């Protein structure tokens, strides 16, 4: 059993890791514009993203039972249904690049 | 507005002025081409009436060039330069300054593939 607990900081439901109030979320986004607007920040945190959404993905069976008609036909349909959404799995991964600007994304 | 080096002339205040004698607005009238027309060609050169005034032990005409007793604080020049890489620094195109390296190639098949060439494939 969890005889202890991971307790963060658990303040008043946000969560007040950092000591600095500047950066923290009800502030932290304005000062993560703020710094994004400086030019070398702005190129750091492009490249990252620029490298993230060069590489395509495709689903692909486990190390074993690769050759199973079961797991190459889930394979098959995991990869048509993540095209089938009505945003393409590159704007998936551009939604997800703002994980770079913030450390999260829901 | 770079006005170092720029002829200047110091006249007494009599001189300039309507109603002053036929002769000394002759003087500023010369003085006024002297001003518009004076070039560094070989026939350059001056000749200037000198009145050190027994008073004040000063004189009273001079033609001098302006100077500055100073020198600009901040170096424009290396200044520009810094930004001019950091907006090609935003566009990953230090291609355009560097130039074309043999270790960089605009190929996206190639192993060797740019900065600014990847950008376009995204």
């Amino acid at each position: 059993g969890e005889v202890g607990s991971l307790g963060l900081k658990v303040r008043s439901g946000r969560i007040y890791e950092e000591p600095r109030q500047a950066l923290r979320f009800p502030e932290s986004i304005k000062t993560f514009q703020l710094m994004m607007r400086d030019p070398s920040v702005a190129a750091s945190v492009n490249i990252i993203k620029m490298f993230v959404r060069k590489v395509n993905w495709r689903f692909v069976p486990p190390k074993g039972k690769e050759k199973d008609a079961k797991m190459i036909e889930r394979a098959n349909f995991f990869n048509s249904l993540m095209n089938d959404m009505e945003h393409d799995w590159a704007d998936f991964i551009n939604s997800v690049m703002s994980f770079c600007t913030y450390g999260f994304c829901v | 507005r770079d006005l170092v080096g720029m002829p200047k002339i110091g006249l007494p205040p009599d001189y300039l002025g309507e109603d002053a004698e036929p002769e000394k607005k002759a003087f500023v009238k010369y003085c006024q081409e002297v001003v518009n027309d004076l070039i560094a060609n070989d026939r350059a050169g001056l000749i200037w009436p000198r009145f050190i005034d027994p008073e004040t032990k000063e004189d009273i005409f001079e033609f001098s060039l302006v100077s500055r007793q100073g020198a600009k604080a901040y170096d424009t020049g290396s200044i520009i330069d810094r930004y001019s890489k950091q907006i090609m620094m935003a566009f990953m195109s230090d291609v355009l300054a560097m130039g074309q390296s043999k270790y960089g190639s605009f190929s996206l098949a190639d192993s060797k593939t740019s900065l600014l060439a990847m950008s376009v494939d995204i």
